């Protein structure tokens, strides 16, 4: 199962109306399985171990940023139909890829193969 | 070599 | 508290359901509006599968909810 | 109603199984002809997965019918 999509992000707390980033960096890649579901999965890089993973249906979740607080990579999932929100930060180095890496993100979730 | 994370920020459903 | 059942065809099929009500009888509900057992029938909701004994409040699923029906091998 | 396995260097071994057999026992019997456990094959008939508690009828595969059998070679972690 080949993974459709793979960056450095750290998943972050919204309480009330604050957010703030986990310092447990991990990595959000994508991957279909042979039942050509979405899986979104987010791994710690702490420990490499996938620590969520949500099968994510087409037009299911948005993945945007998050124009609040300018300064890095900041990036919610809105799940359209789950009515919920998670709240992700690009931990790569470089921005090089993070518009293609949210692009793909968008296009794995809402476009699967 | 890598980024260190950002600080906390108010955040609106607007 | 009906819901929208996105069939993998893209055919949606709502069905009358509630909140308390649970997975089990959901899939039940689309057999006789499709005839999917629960062992064809996968139902997914909020970004993850539904277990089975879980009610719908469970997975936040509310009215005209639209929930992601996963079909098994057909025999072939 | 035995079926042909095709291994990775394309040894093909025919095991004996019956159509309502399950994907677990047809595993077995790769185990006691390559010895290889149910750990590290992956039967694939038709370009579909024999998920384990599926039967060989379910994928269609009759007599004498072609298998990809794979081996986890990397072994994961």
């Amino acid at each position: 199962n080949k993974y459709l999509v793979e960056f450095r992000a750290g998943k972050m707390s919204l309480k009330g109306t604050t957010v703030t980033p986990d310092k447990r960096k991990g990595l959000v890649y994508i991957q279909q399985t042979d039942d050509s579901l979405i899986h979104f999965c987010w791994k710690d890089r702490t420990s490499g171990n996938v620590e969520d993973d949500l099968i994510i249906f087409p037009d299911d979740c948005e993945f945007k940023r998050v124009p609040q607080c300018p300064s890095g990579r900041v990036y919610v999932l809105k799940f359209k139909a789950g009515s919920k929100r998670l709240f992700f930060w690009m931990q790569e180095p470089k921005t090089d890829q993070d518009e293609e890496h949210c692009r793909k993100v968008n296009e794995y979730l809402n476009n699967p193969p | 070599q890598e980024p260190e994370p950002p600080e906390p920020f108010e955040y609106i459903d607007d | 508290m009906q819901i929208f059942v996105k069939t993998l065809t893209g055919k949606t099929i709502t069905l009358e359901v509630e909140p308390s009500d649970t997975i089990e009888n959901v899939k039940a509900k689309i057999q006789d509006k499709e005839g999917i057992p629960p062992d064809q029938q996968r139902l997914i909701f909020a970004g993850r599968q539904l277990e089975d004994g879980r009610t719908l409040s469970d997975y936040n699923i509310q009215k005209e909810s639209t929930l992601h029906l996963v079909l098994r091998l057909r025999g072939g």
